[PDB]
């Protein structure tokens, strides 16, 4: 299934650098980082 | 070796943030039990 | 009033350095460092 308006994660990883997020974003951004830590992980993806 | 294929992630600020509670919650009554896990190989089997 | 069990601010911060926090407890440190430079900011604190 094709997902509409992402882009590449360290796009936005750079400008979060220059720009931080509101902390409550923040948040929603590392659980959601967590999803994809346990994802890879257990899979155990060569190529992330 | 265990230089070969990072998981890219890791070097990442966030990546030094310790796993939340809600991870835990969601993660952890799965894969700690035997019975899902043998469920999951047996699903992973049927479409490899 | 005498407030106990806390230290210097920099002991502090300079430990979640190496540990970060959990995320949940960021969220609340974040949130009451709003509360200090709120209040050090309306009363234009010359020593902080
Ligand atoms: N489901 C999807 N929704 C939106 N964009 C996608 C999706 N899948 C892939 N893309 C985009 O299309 C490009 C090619 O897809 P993919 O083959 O998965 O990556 P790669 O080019 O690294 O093999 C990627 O760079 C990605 O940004
Ligand atoms: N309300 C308080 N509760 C607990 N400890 C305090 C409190 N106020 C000051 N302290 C501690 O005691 C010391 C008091 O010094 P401070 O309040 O900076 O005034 P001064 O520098 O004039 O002595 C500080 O080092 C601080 O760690």
């Amino acid at each position: 299934l094709f997902v509409e308006g992402y882009k590449d994660a360290d796009y936005w990883l750079r400008r979060f650098e220059a720009e931080p997020l509101p902390e409550n974003t923040n948040r929603q951004l590392l659980l959601q980082f967590e999803r994809l830590v346990v994802l890879d992980y257990i899979i155990r993806n060569t190529d992330r | 070796s265990w230089r070969a294929y990072p998981f890219y992630w890791a070097w990442l600020p966030q990546a030094k943030v310790p796993f939340s509670q809600e991870i835990k919650d969601l993660i952890l009554p799965k894969i700690s039990d035997p019975n899902f896990v043998k469920d999951l190989e047996e699903d992973l089997y049927e479409l490899f």
